[PDB]
RNA sequence: ACUUAUUCAAUGAAGCGGAGCUGGAAUUCAUUUUCCACGUUCUAGCAUUCAAGGUCCCAUUCGGGGCUGAUCCGGGUUGAA
RNA sequence: GAUGGGGUCUUAUGGCUGGAAGAGGCCAGCACCUUUGCUGGCUCCGGUGCGCUUGUGACGGCCCGUGAAAAUCCACAGGA
RNA sequence: UUUAUGCAGGCCACCAUCGAAAGGGAAUCCGGUUAAGAUUCCGGAACCUGGAUAUGGAUUCUUCACGGUAACGUAACUGAA
């Protein structure tokens, strides 16, 4: 049999992300000294659109404390941030929409976004459009905060981790039907070559495990073991259950 | 074109103000106003925060 | 330009003062 | 005086550009600096077996000064004085046919590792100096036990370079006085009476003690903070 | 449990740890146990010339240098594991 | 802070002049193995447009699409 | 100013290179001319870059220009990191 499509995706020849029209990686400011001992003030110069991303970006300008210059960080714009707004980032920063307080210094129920997993990775969590992380509680001893992620999972991260206060802008995007293969084409044209998708059951058995037969049918069960190997993982990988999700998932 | 600016004199490239060929006149005006006004505000903040804890 | 221009300016001024030194 | 004013800059967190401070604590040094520092860090973070740190108790600077002052009187002859010596001996065997014995008997410090080890085995050494900074330490870890066994007195001293300048080399790593003159044999005796008390008589107790196991500054402050945390009573 | 092996991440390896000043609370049961701080938040401005000032030297002059301004100590870059 | 009254500016573009009529074009006449010329004139004034092509300007529509980078050049702040 | 370019200093931290005869990009047009070349040759008229430089003009004893309420104007009318 051939090497199947999802197996070919990892070589990254024509499956790399199209990154010509992107403004840069949207990361938080580095946790140098001011952010962990006080605050620092920057200004939102412009809120721009990023290609291949549903959320708008914000170009915040800070002053370098050690050299006479201006640093320009790219934040993911939270809902309500405007141009000319002063962003305050630090431990002593006030709890307002757009500020980058550490998670140890926010009360319970605070809605944050672009959250660090470990302090210093400059934003990993809740970066898609309309997403946010809730703070469930604190642990002063064993300095950790418990948070609820957009997936419903509950993580326990350091209280020195940072997060932008508010909700990621661009929310409610997927509530609109695309209506058109053209619109889906133009959406994926700036993300990566992952569209259109041929069903494996409509291929030949040299091309897919599901291929072949005088009727289009999968044959064996489509639930695949986690301990399967590459070339076999075509279907529902390690499905605990399957079929229509009735009732609450007991989260 | 940007290379042609090397051939003309300073009159064609500027006006006779601070931030002459760089900023708009109204932008220069509003930043002057902002500077003066909030430096006065910084002065009055200085004296009130001094005198409160000087009394206490 | 402006850098080679400034350097040409300083070269001309240095040559003028060096020839008027005598 | 009325033309000058006191600005003073607020060097707060967001206020003004910080001045140039001594950032020597945060210098990204080259790897050779980092390795040559972290090696001596690791050599005390570990519990060293007592055969090592049977070194590390070196000679104090006063006794080291007087023993080097003694050893400098018995210095090996340099090339120029050796050359005029052998020309003198050639002239002496020409005129008198002396059996290469017109030159007197030498009194010089014996050096070289195999040489002094054989001297110790033959019990000809009167005093041994062992350098402490030998980079393969296994070149000299056996020397104190051998000196204790043969009964010859030894002293672990700071500076193979110092011994090298003593014997007109760069380094020497060991030195030995095997035979001294009568003018300062008493000085040798009063010196060795303290050297043996510092090393030989303390040998059977330094043989049992494991050195090293010394924590850093931050970890030491952390453990003693935990100590005065547990000291509630 | 520890950290030094190993492993992870960032930085143009810039502010780590300890102690100390100066304030607030603090009850002191003798004298201080501690704990919090220890220059910035109406505003799309500005912030750079080993920093002005103060102080001490030089050989005054054209200026120059030191300390302080900007607390000491440890040279473990900082965390995680 | 409209309309209105008076001004300022970008010079794409267009107009006048120079370039430049001496050029080029259209004619006439005189000529001669011939290189072949030589000598005269005139080259002016307008009009129109849902026209074609092209450039540009001010706008408007579309996007879960918002539609390169660097070299390079200039200006400003500063006050050595 | 034995003098070469070290020593006097001071600034600076990108960090090879290749990659477009349709992307970006300093500056040229007309007339004529050959069997066959031309925005390249001839004639005329320009422009850019780099380098040398002198004169005139401008500015200054209120040293580094004036005018306009202003938008701004002019032949110029110091400006390093
Ligand atoms: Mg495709
Ligand atoms: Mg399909
Ligand atoms: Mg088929
Ligand atoms: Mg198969
Ligand atoms: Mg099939
Ligand atoms: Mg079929
Ligand atoms: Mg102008
Ligand atoms: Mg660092
Ligand atoms: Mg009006
Ligand atoms: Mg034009
Ligand atoms: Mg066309
Ligand atoms: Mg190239
Ligand atoms: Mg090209
Ligand atoms: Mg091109
Ligand atoms: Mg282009
Ligand atoms: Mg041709
Ligand atoms: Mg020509
Ligand atoms: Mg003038
Ligand atoms: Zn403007």
């Amino acid at each position: 049999g051939r090497v199947i499509r999802n197996q070919r995706k990892g070589a990254g020849s024509i499956f790399t992300s199209h990154t010509r029209l992107r403004q840069g990686a949207a990361k938080l400011r580095t946790l140098d000294y001011a952010e962990r001992h006080g605050y620092i003030r920057g200004i939102v110069k412009q809120i721009v659109h990023d290609s291949g991303r549903g959320a708008p970006l914000a170009k915040v300008v800070f002053r370098d404390p050690y050299k006479y210059r201006l640093r320009e960080e790219i934040f993911i714009a939270n809902e309500g941030v405007h141009t000319g707004q002063f962003i305050y980032a630090g431990k002593k920063a006030s709890l307002n929409v757009g500020n980058v307080l550490p998670l140890g210094s926010v009360p319970e129920g605070t809605i944050v976004s672009n959250v660090e997993e470990k302090p210093g990775d400059r934003g990993a969590l809740a970066r898609a459009s309309g997403n946010y992380v809730i703070i469930i509680g604190h642990n002063p001893d064993e300095n950790k905060t418990r948070v609820r992620l957009p997936s419903g999972a509950k993580k326990v991260i350091s209280s020195d981790a940072r997060g932008v206060i508010g909700v990621i802008a661009g929310g409610g995007r997927v509530d609109k039907p695309l209506l058109k293969a053209g619109r889906a084409f133009h959406k994926y044209r700036l993300k990566r070559n992952s569209w259109p998708k041929t069903r494996g059951v409509a291929m030949n058995p040299v091309d897919h495990p599901h291929g072949g037969g005088n009727h289009q049918h999968i044959g064996k069960a489509s639930t695949i073991s986690r301990g399967a190997v590459s070339g076999q993982k075509a279907g529902l990988i390690a499905a605990r259950r399957t079929g229509l999700l009735r009732g609450s998932q007991k989260t | 074109r940007p290379r042609q600016y090397a051939t003309v004199s300073k009159t064609h490239k500027t006006v006779s103000r601070a931030y002459g060929g760089s900023r708009c006149a109204n932008c220069v005006k509003e930043r002057i106003i902002r500077a003066f006004l909030i430096e006065e505000q910084k002065i009055v903040k200085k004296v009130v925060k001094e005198q409160t804890e000087a009394a206490k | 330009m402006r850098a080679k221009w400034r350097k040409k300016r300083t070269r001309r001024l240095k040559r003028k003062r060096r020839k008027v030194r005598a | 005086n009325p033309l000058t004013h006191s600005t003073p800059k607020n060097f707060g967190i967001g206020q003004a550009v910080q001045p140039k401070r001594n950032l020597s604590r945060y210098v990204k040094w080259p790897e050779y600096v980092r390795v040559q520092r972290q090696k001596k860090i690791l050599s005390i973070r570990l519990k060293v077996p007592p055969t090592i740190a049977q070194f590390q108790y070196t000679l104090d600077r006063n006794t080291a000064a007087e023993t080097f002052k003694l050893f400098n009187k018995y210095r090996p002859e340099t090339a120029a004085e050796k050359k005029e010596r052998l020309t003198k001996e050639a002239a002496a065997v020409a005129e008198g046919k002396s059996k290469q014995d017109a030159s007197p008997k030498p009194y010089a410090v014996k050096y070289g590792l195999n040489h002094v080890v054989a001297l110790i085995e033959n019990k000809k050494a009167k005093l041994v100096l062992i350098a402490n900074d030998v980079d393969p330490i296994e070149l000299v870890v056996f020397l104190p036990a051998l000196c204790k066994k043969m009964g010859v007195p030894y002293a672990i001293v700071k500076g193979k370079a110092r011994l090298g300048t003593l014997v007109n080399q760069k380094t020497s790593a060991v030195a030995a006085l095997t035979e001294v003159r009568a003018e300062d044999e008493a000085a040798l005796a009063k010196l060795v009476s303290t050297i043996d008390a510092n090393f030989a008589d303390k040998y059977d107790e330094v043989k049992k003690h494991w050195g090293g196991g010394i924590l850093g500054n931050k970890a030491q402050a952390k453990m003693d903070k935990r100590a005065k945390n547990s000291d509630s009573a």
